[PDB]
């Protein structure tokens, strides 16, 4: 399905 | 010659103003003046020996504010100006330069994902768009070879890409070229010698290390040497013909780690290290300020 983990910009 | 590799903005708990030149020649870095407004996400390039920040946002403890603006830096005045805007914010922006013009290609706008490009004219100090994407992308990956214009990977909001599409400007058409091997948001994307590589990115599940490049000619993508960090949101530029990628995130650490190519020898290396880690710079080279 996918995620992202921390905030990059 | 004297040239700089410019880092503007980025990405540590929250949007930053840092404008700072690494030289290769002797290992320094210099902070110069900070931009008018905090960006992460943008997008740097050189024309006329001047310094242009694109796009990005302004993500803020307050706010969350996607940028349509184009900013000026000249080395010889160490001053920041504002040019024209963009039609539509672009967060996570991919730019390049054909013949003096700066192409502004997809990223963000809210829950928005652009196919639209448009291009900047220094002289006249206009906009105007051209022929959308194919595909809507953000954390879109652009270099320029043989005047023509690359797109590469990215985010459409509902999937990661391996898919790349070309700009042929006299035709005012994009096509898409052959796909990656690996899907890669907010990968670096830069051109060295007859090739369009792609270093690191984010698949969705981890940060990548992986490179890979396009040959124009025989229209192939083959993986060169991996990074040696793991990286998304990675700044990346040319100099002296060799590769640099500066900072991004590892899944751990926002890196402060810049690490450089030898296409001679397939090989990379740990050269410096920027001030502070930092995600989602713009980066470019030009002259040393005065």
């Amino acid at each position: 399905i996918n995620v992202r983990k921390r905030n990059v910009e | 010659v004297g040239r700089l590799i410019y880092t503007a903005g980025g990405y540590f708990r929250q949007s930053l103003s840092y404008l700072e030149a690494y030289n290769p020649s002797n290992g320094s870095w210099l902070r110069l003046a900070d931009l008018q407004v905090p960006r992460s996400g943008l997008a740097g390039c050189v024309v006329g020996g001047l310094l242009y920040a694109v796009g990005g946002r302004n993500n803020s403890p307050d706010g969350n504010t996607d940028s349509s603006a184009l900013d000026c830096y000249n080395p010889m005045t160490n001053q920041w100006s504002p040019c024209a805007s963009m039609s539509v914010p672009r967060n996570r922006i991919g730019v390049g330069v054909i013949d003096g013009h700066i192409y502004a290609v997809g990223g963000s706008h809210g829950c928005i994902h652009h196919s639209s490009v448009e291009r900047y004219e220094p002289e006249r100090d206009e906009w105007h768009l051209v022929a959308p994407m194919l595909t809507r992308r953000i954390g879109v990956g652009v270099a320029v070879l043989n005047r023509l214009l690359y797109a590469v990977g990215g985010f459409d909001g509902t999937n990661r890409l391996n898919s790349a599409e070309c700009y042929y400007p006299e035709r005012n058409e994009w096509r898409m070229i052959t796909p990656m091997n690996t899907i890669r948001s907010g990968a670096g994307v830069c051109v060295l010698h007859n090739c369009i590589y792609a270093a690191g990115g984010y698949d969705g599940q981890d940060q990548l290390n992986s490179v890979e490049r396009y040959d124009v000619e025989t229209e192939t993508w083959t993986f060169v040497a991996p990074m040696r960090h793991h990286r998304s949101a990675l700044g990346i530029t040319v100099h002296q013909g060799k590769i640099y990628v500066l900072g991004g995130y590892d899944g751990h650490t926002f890196l402060d780690s810049v690490e450089c190519y030898d296409p001679d020898s397939d090989t990379w290396s740990e050269v410096t290290r920027m001030t502070s880690g930092r995600s989602g710079v713009g980066v470019a080279v030009t002259m040393e300020p005065c």
